[PDB]
């Protein structure tokens, strides 16, 4: 049946899914296996074919060999709910659940081979920011940096997500979760990279693009260079201090950046600032073959003299900023430089009329806010004249503002405004913004005139081919900034424009919305699974939002029936299988609802349901804790239950180091009456060393002073310890941070 | 209520020690946090319950020491205490004086300003 399987794979027949549709039915035997594997438009057979070629240990080896490389790996690169759990188990076997198997593959990889995919995996790790083993998620650095220097910008760029925080010693147990969240959030790497590239052009000029990640990876490792897995730890640490990966390739790559540095170079005199003073810095490091960062290299070079960018990078270690952020006769001399130039940056840093005019005239010929405002900061009649000329020459954003920052200006504006009043619509929108920016007899007159002019100018701006598209002749451009709100709504609705939808629903609105929600729900029920996983989470998250929205509607209408609708949805959604990490919000919604109200125990049940939810620990607990704390309601029964739940999370010791962080948070849980004792008890439960002493320092700092110096609670906590076998002459020594304990707890002992 | 039951055995009960306890509480929640302040708020009500002794025009510090940040874990408490105090200042001899008023006004006018939500219980007091 091989001929049939080949024909079934054969792409082209309805978007090449025809191969996938045939596969769904298939799911001669070897041929059938290839046909079922086609589920991937067809290219998901080669692995089946490898097994077929073997036609039984060899068939398994062949399929596995091919899975690694036969065709496209149908969500196999990083597996992208029981089927997925099985895939994770298979992954552990393949390395020879998900997190677990991670520790098997990383290890295997560290010990042998495993570049863009590896860098992407490094980025995936950054997005992970933890691991169900850690080592399997840390000890990869060996083979890592190995094949690394062993041997485009994008691979280095992917490596950067991990490199950015390639350091140890700090807010642990939570730092990993935070790293994961940030690195995953940046995961949207793409259009955003293009935006950063656009910002780079705005920023000044360096090189291609897709190199910001490439330089960021290097900058972070360079910071490290400038600076029992612990022994080998410090060992390889000093190594990377002078050993990492690919130093020749990077040196060549750096030339683009070096060119940018050369471009960056009275300021004009500095163009030849000691020829290659920078070379001295490089030589100091290269000669050291180890150096002493801090600035020793800088010291070798340097060229100070009577900079902004300097202090900038200094602290770092607006376009440029946003890039990294996202990732993670003097008057005449100046005017001449300004006329040539940019000028705005120098003028802005500095925060004579004819001199100003020479530069303003050059700016006028060039004809924005940066120059206009930088000039305003000096508040030049001659330059004002050039500014009027600038309007004539022009024949972003701001313009009039500088006027506000600093009656000829009004007249020039009036003339320009008149010209604008005379797509005209685009000019009119800019004029309206400019008028606000500069916010005066002319202005009053203009307010009236502008209302008429704007109405007249607007026409010039002029679903898929109708309800939205009809507006697009204008809106495609008119909406591209449109301070108002309407295009964002169209873009979002797909998943004034808003006003019309609002009007369509317009407590009465809740009833209209309920009917609409029911229709959407019916469609969702019919879809019941499909996205192949995306639908799952999407459903879990949507369900959380929808049930929450229905409850919110009751609150706004108040009505209550909407909360009942939320409950019905929640009940349907209680079937479990909460969407992968998608149900996280749901559990969160359930917890929020439990806090918000319940008047029927349901809150207690919701809390239990959330308590039973999964996750690589950390995070959710913290959020919930904070939320609950932000609650008073005098009593003494719920708090006790909450304390008991928190305590349940005190066992196992060892990783107490994580518990110490939790304890600082527990103490900094508004503490108040009683609970201080509970926070103290939590601390008593574990000892990753003076961990408590540090946790107490942090909690105390939140409440002033630190640890023992901020004990106070000791008046009772020492008694709690006094009550203990060892007593206060064995525990309070740590609390005091022994004879110290015997003294610290003497009254407690009595 | 065991602490209360033990406290109930008020052998040699007097009056003046109340003062110490009140000033102790004022310091404790002048700092720390809202949860502590909430704990103290409950304690303040208990102190008032405990304050069986009274001396009309000689007490004075019926309010005064009550002129605390009536916000967060205090707005309701201050109101409860102030309202309760207002009842006390009406009850029996009443002994509704006034040489504390300037400060009461400072707190009233700001806390009833801010978000401008005074509540009718204020006006009734």
């Amino acid at each position: 049946i091989v001929e049939t399987l080949n024909f079934l794979s054969s792409t082209k027949i309805k978007e090449r899914n025809n191969a996938l549709d045939e596969l769904t039915t298939i799911l001669p035997t070897k041929a059938l296996s290839t046909t079922a594997e086609a589920l991937v438009e067809l290219l998901a057979s080669e692995h089946t074919k490898y097994c077929d070629l073997l036609r039984l240990s060899l068939s398994e080896n062949r399929l596995s060999t091919i899975s690694y490389v036969l065709r496209l790996f149908v969500e196999k690169s990083c597996e992208r709910l029981l089927l997925a759990v099985v895939p994770e188990l298979m992954v552990k076997d393949g390395s020879k659940l998900v997190d677990k198997i991670c520790e098997y593959f990383q290890s295997q990889m560290k010990l042998s081979m495993v570049t863009n995919f590896i860098s992407i995996l490094l980025n995936l790790l950054a997005l992970d920011t933890v691991g169900i083993f850690q080592v399997t998620r840390t000890i990869t650095w060996t083979v890592i940096d190995f094949l690394r220097l062993s041997k485009n910008t994008r691979l280095i760029m992917s490596l950067i997500n991990q490199l950015i925080l390639k350091c140890h010693c700090f807010s642990v147990i939570d730092t990993l979760m935070l790293i994961k969240e940030a690195w995953s959030y940046n995961l949207t790497i793409g259009c955003t990279s293009n935006e950063l590239v656009q910002d780079q052009l705005s920023l000044f000029d360096v090189m291609s693009s897709e190199l910001m990640n490439h330089k960021l990876p290097y900058m972070i490792g360079q910071e490290n260079y400038v600076e029992y897995r612990e022994y080998i730890l410090l060992r390889l640490s000093n190594y990377k201090p002078q050993l990492f990966t690919v130093n020749h390739v990077e040196f060549s790559y750096i030339r683009g950046s070096r060119d940018k540095n050369s471009w960056f170079a009275w300021l004009k005199i500095l163009g030849i600032t000691k020829s290659l003073l920078t070379y001295f810095a490089l030589n100091r490091k290269n000669e050291n073959y180890s150096l002493l960062f801090k600035r020793r290299k800088c010291d070798s070079d340097i060229p100070s003299i009577l900079t902004f960018l300097i202090h900038l990078l200094e602290e770092n270690s607006s376009f440029a900023e946003q890039l990294k952020e996202l990732l993670f006769n003097g008057d005449m001399a100046r005017l001449f430089k300004v006329c040539l130039p940019s000028c705005l940056l120098l003028a802005n840093s500095i925060k004579s009329d004819e001199k100003t005019i020479n530069q303003i005239y050059d700016l006028y010929e060039l004809s924005n806010e940066s120059f206009m405002l930088w000039g305003y900061l000096q508040y030049i009649s001659s330059a004002d004249r050039i500014f009027e000329w600038l309007k004539s020459k022009w024949n972003q954003f701001c313009n009039f503002i500088s006027w506000l920052g600093n009656w000829d200006e009004s007249h020039k504006i009036w003339q320009h405004f008149q010209e604008q009043r005379e797509l005209d619509l685009t000019r009119y929108n800019e004029i309206l913004y400019r008028l606000l920016e500069n916010i005066d007899n002319l202005c009053g007159d203009s307010t009236f005139s502008e209302f008429i002019a704007a109405y007249k100018r607007t026409t010039l701006i002029t679903i898929r081919t109708i309800n939205v598209d009809h507006l697009v002749l204008d809106k495609i451009n008119m909406k591209e900034i449109v301070n108002d709100f309407i295009r964002m709504q169209k873009n979002k609705s797909q998943t004034s424009t808003i006003d019309k939808a609002v009007r369509a629903y317009l407590l009465k609105q809740a009833i209209g919305e309920k009917s609409s929600y029911n229709k959407i729900l019916e469609e969702f029920t019919e879809v019941l699974g499909e996205k192949l996983l995306c639908n799952h989470y999407s459903s879990s998250n949507q369900a959380m939002l929808l049930l929450t929205s229905y409850i919110e509607a009751i609150r706004p209408q108040w009505s209550d029936c909407n909360d009942i609708l939320d409950w019905i949805i929640s009940r349907f959604e209680d079937n479990s299988f909460t969407g992968v990490a998608p149900t996280v919000n749901l559990s969160m919604l359930l917890l929020s609802l439990l806090q918000n109200h319940d008047l029927s125990h349901g809150s207690i049940r919701g809390g239990k349901q959330r308590v039973f939810a999964t996750f690589i620990k950390c995070l959710q607990k913290l959020d919930s804790s904070n939320i609950i704390n932000i609650m008073n309601s005098i009593s003494s029964y719920m708090a006790q239950v909450s304390y008991k739940n928190q305590s349940i999370i005190f066992y196992e010791i060892k990783s107490l180091f994580g518990p110490p962080q939790q304890s600082i948070e527990k103490s900094a849980f508004y503490s108040l009456a009683m609970s201080m004792l509970s926070l103290v008890s939590y601390p008593s439960l574990v000892f990753s060393l003076e961990d408590m002493m540090t946790y107490s320092g942090f909690n105390h700092t939140r409440a002033f002073i630190q640890q023992a110096l901020n004990k106070i609670t000791v008046a009772f906590r020492y008694q709690n310890l006094t009550e203990l076998f060892e007593y206060c002459k064995f525990d309070l020594i740590m609390y005091w941070f022994e004879f110290l304990g015997r003294y610290f707890v003497e009254i407690s002992a009595i | 209520v065991q602490t209360q039951f033990a406290h109930e055995k008020n052998n040699t009960h007097e009056f003046k020690l109340l003062f110490l306890s009140v000033i102790t509480d004022l310091e404790k929640t002048s700092t720390y946090i809202g949860k502590l302040r909430c704990a103290r708020e409950l304690k303040y009500l208990f102190v008032l319950y405990e304050n069986v002794l009274v001396k009309s025009s000689t007490l004075n510090f019926i309010i005064i020491r009550l002129s605390k940040f009536l916000i967060d874990t205090q707005i309701h408490d201050e109101v409860i205490t102030i309202f309760s105090s207002l009842l006390n200042l009406a009850d029996k001899n009443t002994f509704e004086i006034e040489p504390s008023l300037p400060n009461l006004f400072c707190k009233i006018f700001i806390y009833l300003r801010e978000n401008k939500q005074l509540s009718p219980s204020f006006q009734q007091a």
